[PDB]
């Protein structure tokens, strides 16, 4: 099932910054040409990155371990260093970056003049994260269903994009707008969040390759799948960049916006009919995606007895996890209220390239010394080194760009390290506070209706 | 213990946390409807952005006039295939188009022999010009014909009876169609009977044509009124006049006189030269002259030249050429009528290394309106200052700003900007971002202090800055 396997990561995982990226490597390079390639080059990293954690994945299959493995390697209190600042930082930031989007999208056909300002952006889509946590909470199936009508309407999403895009290339509009260009640059310039900006479109595949290990399949062949599904990605991107130089133009893809918007402004017709509300249905299978993501890690975490149990389980009357459901809600809804998206990004480009750096550190580090990682595909140590190259000096450069966001970031990072002393490795924990802690969260039980992490 | 055993909360299991509960639920998705009527009534209240008011091909970009194939050339051949090569040329100015001069039959004083339809074939056939046409829309460049019947004559309208060519002009309006041209420039009114009902005629053929077919009301008159009363009969086409030559060679009263075009205009289609269709590089030195170029560019309207006023083609003051039948210079290499006495300053070529010539400058300038929404289209605030001192609030017809200002001829005055003449609509930030300046040596890119800015010789200063409103 490894086709089935490219199905589940490339019709999952995709355009989490479709809308955002454009401008965000428009105005943070100049070219155009080598900042599409950009696009091209985060899909070689998601490869790197995939296929190291398919080689984790055969050199330590034990736990299950998503990245518990590489705890395996460098051992526990990496966990909150790792999987926990991921549930602080990229979870509910890309939560907030995608529901800010949709909120962006949502905003501009009713102001389809300019740029709308800080409105329903931010509290419908707070009110939609509410919501989507409402639509989780009734027994997942149902939002299971929910997420499938976003998929379907997501691989749509894609296409009242790129479709139209076709379109124009047909029309020759690639000619028209072939004034894009290429060179090189010898002093290597550029900006980080265009080089992360891709990869966030596209990023948690990196989990889901684990999946594909588990997914009934030969674990040798999932590597194909990741090769296979890799340049998939990098296709829709261009495509999607076909859409965005043939139906829009260089200096429209500048306009600071929702260019699904833009982009259905220069199509023929009830263009709101041909670029819908696709789109946001699209951030809602991902928001929900996330937040599932959110719940799942709080469940584990009760289950590694590093986080009361009390923040998952049901709940009977749906028979959900809303506790952790609940959590998810005010964690998303503080990067909500940070807003700025391109910060949100900050803080999940530092956090993407040092964990996938630690994941190929560890592969790196092995094949060095304890080797027979097992690997799945015939590939040289240069996938995880080079992908740490990059990533590494993005982390560096970006540092630079915005010191302020990325100091901040990094120290969330770092701040997971005490609290894992605070969650295990902790002095005392007071008698009074557990006998209070068993109280409250019998109070909390007896209000939600419930069956416990068994 | 971080969790309460089930069978315990079964024991247990009070209304006091289940209805409670419920009562905490309704109270939750109530707080979410709350916020989401936030969400609607903040948007429902929000403002709209002024919905981005726009004409195509007037009020924008800017055209250049072309009579002779030789001339324009800077040839020499002056055949079809240089003016091809030229059109590349003119996307490099970025120019939305040119006029086509007197490419039809045009003769010696004689109103009967006189083809506005059929091709002087010294110029080149139909075919030739509908390639040339064809490139021209490939290259994004719009072609106007220039219809004067008696060009190869001497009173363009043949000093007698225009009956039989306004006839003819209808007539080709159609032959040039076929051919694909998308209007036709129009001469001096002054020799014709009754221009005005003509041009209202003629124009709306030609929007029954394309909205669209544009042709342009020149005129050797002065009289703004008659001028106006042309407008009366005809707002829709593009004029060229001597009223805008009225200018002379003095500040205020050419921001006056820009007033009065303006205030005579109305609301209607704007457009900006000088002269009816006269070199302006013949008609005043550089030192206004690259002054008049930036300015009537930034002024509300299509500012129209002839060719020869981007390259600073003083033809009065070049042996081997006339005003009346200039060579367009631009290369080093076009001058056997001038032979060495030219230097690469007159051709484009220097003038592309030379960031401050009427090339390079009407090149930013139009780079930078290709891009300035404000300045195709918006309110340029009649912006008041002291003498020699040209001033102007762009009022982006959405949310942008700019402000002209310009230091008529070479004078080292001070700011002389009178802020306190600013509506709130205008109100105006003080950090003038210079996107353009005549006297090159200023800070260009630099959010210039207005409170602060002194002024230098020859110097224009179109500025940058948000929507002070």
């Amino acid at each position: 099932t490894l086709l089935d396997g490219v199905s589940l990561i490339v019709g999952t995982i995709i355009g989490a910054g479709i809308f955002v990226s454009p401008k965000g490597v428009l105005k943070n390079t100049g070219s155009v040409g080598l900042s599409l390639v950009i696009w091209a080059v985060c899909g070689v990293l998601s490869l790197f990155g995939a296929l190291c954690y398919a080689e984790l994945g055969t050199t330590i299959p034990k736990s299950g371990g998503a990245y518990l493995y590489i705890l395996e390697t460098f051992g526990p209190l990496p966990a909150f260093l790792r999987g926990w600042n991921e549930l602080l930082i990229i979870r509910p930031a890309s939560t907030a970056v995608i529901s800010l989007a949709f909120g962006n999208y949502i905003l501009e056909p009713f102001f389809p003049t300019c740029e709308p300002p800080e409105l329903a952006i931010k509290l419908l889509a707070a009110v939609g994260i509410l919501l989507l946590t409402v639509l989780n909470s009734l027994s997942v199936k149902w939002s299971a269903r929910v997420q499938d009508f976003f998929t379907a309407a997501k691989l749509l999403a894609l296409l009242i994009i790129i479709v139209p895009g076709v379109v124009q290339l047909i029309k020759g509009q690639t000619q028209n707008f072939k004034d894009a260009f290429e060179g090189s640059d010898p002093s290597i310039g550029g900006l980080p969040l265009a080089f992360y900006s891709g990869l966030y479109a596209y990023v948690g595949w990196d989990y889901l390759n684990f999946v594909t290990e588990e997914v009934k399949n030969p674990e040798k062949n999932i590597p194909l799948a990741i090769v296979i599904s890799m340049p998939i990605v990098t296709v829709a991107y261009v495509l999607t960049n076909v859409a965005y130089f043939t139906t829009l133009s260089p200096e429209e893809l500048l306009l600071s916006n929702a260019v699904a918007v833009t982009f259905g402004e220069r199509l023929l017709g009830n263009f709101s009919w041909a670029v819908p509300i696709f789109v946001a249905l699209s951030c809602f299978g991902s928001l929900n995606g996330s937040l599932f993501a959110m719940s799942r890690l709080f469940y584990v975490a009760a289950r590694e007895g590093h986080l009361p149990k009390i923040l998952s389980m049901i709940h009977v009357r749906r028979h959900t996890p809303l506790p952790a459901l609940i959590v998810s809600g005010p964690l998303t809804a503080i990067m909500l209220f940070l807003g700025d998206l391109f910060s949100l990004i900050n803080f999940m480009s530092f956090g993407t390239w040092l964990f996938y750096g630690l994941v190929v550190a560890g592969l790196i580090y092995l094949r060095y010394k304890k080797p027979d990682l097992h690997r799945p595909i015939k590939v040289p140590l240069f996938i995880p080194i080079l992908f740490l190259l990059t990533c590494l000096f993005l982390v560096a450069v970006s540092l630079y760009s915005d010191p302020v966001n990325c100091g901040i970031g990094f120290v969330i990072i770092l701040t997971g390290v005490p609290v894992y002393f605070l969650f295990v490795y902790w002095d005392k924990k007071p008698k009074w506070f557990r006998r209070i802690s068993e109280k409250i969260t019998r109070h909390l039980q007896l209000l939600l209706e419930v069956v416990p992490e068994e | 213990t971080g969790l309460s055993k089930e069978e315990l909360l079964k024991v247990a299991g009070s209304p006091g946390w289940v209805r409670t509960r419920w009562a905490l639920l309704l109270l939750f998705w109530l707080g979410w409807l709350g916020m989401l009527a936030g969400a609607v009534v903040i948007i429902v209240r929000a403002p709209r952005c002024r919905e981005l008011p726009a004409q195509k091909w007037w009020h924008t970009g800017a055209l250049y006039r072309i009579g002779d194939l030789q001339a324009f050339q800077g040839h020499g051949a002056g055949n079809l295939a240089g003016l091809k090569g030229r059109l590349d040329y003119l996307s490099s100015l970025k120019v939305k188009g040119l006029v086509l001069g007197p490419i039809h039959k045009n003769q010696k004083d004689d109103v009967a022999q006189t083809d506005l339809l059929q091709i002087d074939p010294n110029f080149g056939s139909k075919e030739d010009f509908d390639s040339l046409l064809q490139s021209a829309k490939k290259k994004s460049i719009r072609v106007i014909l220039d219809l004067t019947p008696n060009y190869r004559g001497e009173n363009s309208w043949f000093s007698t009876q225009v009956d039989t060519v306004a006839t003819k002009v209808k007539d080709a309006l159609e032959f040039w169609l076929q051919a694909g041209v998308d209007g036709f420039q129009v001469r001096d009114i002054e020799n014709l009977k009754d221009a005005s009902s003509f041009l209202a005629e003629w124009q709306n053929i030609t929007k029954g044509f394309s909205e669209d077919r544009l042709l342009i009301a020149g005129t050797n008159s002065s009289d703004l009124q008659q001028i106006l009363s042309l407008l009366e009969s005809n707002k829709d086409l593009l004029l060229t006049s001597s009223y805008l030559s009225d200018s002379g060679s003095t500040g205020e009263h050419t921001k006056s006189l820009v007033t009065q075009y303006l205030n005579a205009t109305g609301n209607r289609w704007c457009s900006w030269s000088l002269s009816q269709a006269r070199l302006l590089t013949s008609f005043l030195p550089a030192q206004l002259l690259r002054l008049y170029q930036l300015m009537l560019f930034t002024l509300p309207g299509t500012p129209v030249f002839s060719y020869g006023d981007e390259i600073g083609l003083d033809a009065a003051a070049l042996p081997g050429q006339p005003m009346e039948a200039p060579v367009m210079l631009w290369d080093e290499s076009s001058f056997p009528d001038i032979p060495g006495a030219v230097s690469a300053n007159m051709t484009v070529k220097g003038q592309s290394e030379d960031p401050g010539s009427l090339l390079s400058l009407f090149r930013r300038l139009s780079d930078q309106r290709s891009k300035e929404r404000s300045l195709l289209h918006g309110d340029f605030h009649a912006f008041s200052a002291g003498p020699g001192l040209f001033s102007y609030i762009r009022h982006w017809d959405q949310n942008e700003r700019f402000l002209v200002v310009l230091n008529f001829g070479d004078v080292g005055l001070s700011a002389g900007l009178q802020a306190s003449d600013l509506p709130a609509s205008a109100s105006l930030p003080a950090k003038a971002d210079l996107l353009l300046s005549t006297q090159p040596g200023r800070e260009e890119g630099s959010p210039l202090e207005l409170e602060r800015l002194k002024l230098e010789p020859h110097e224009g200063l179109l500025l940058r800055f948000p929507y002070a409103a």
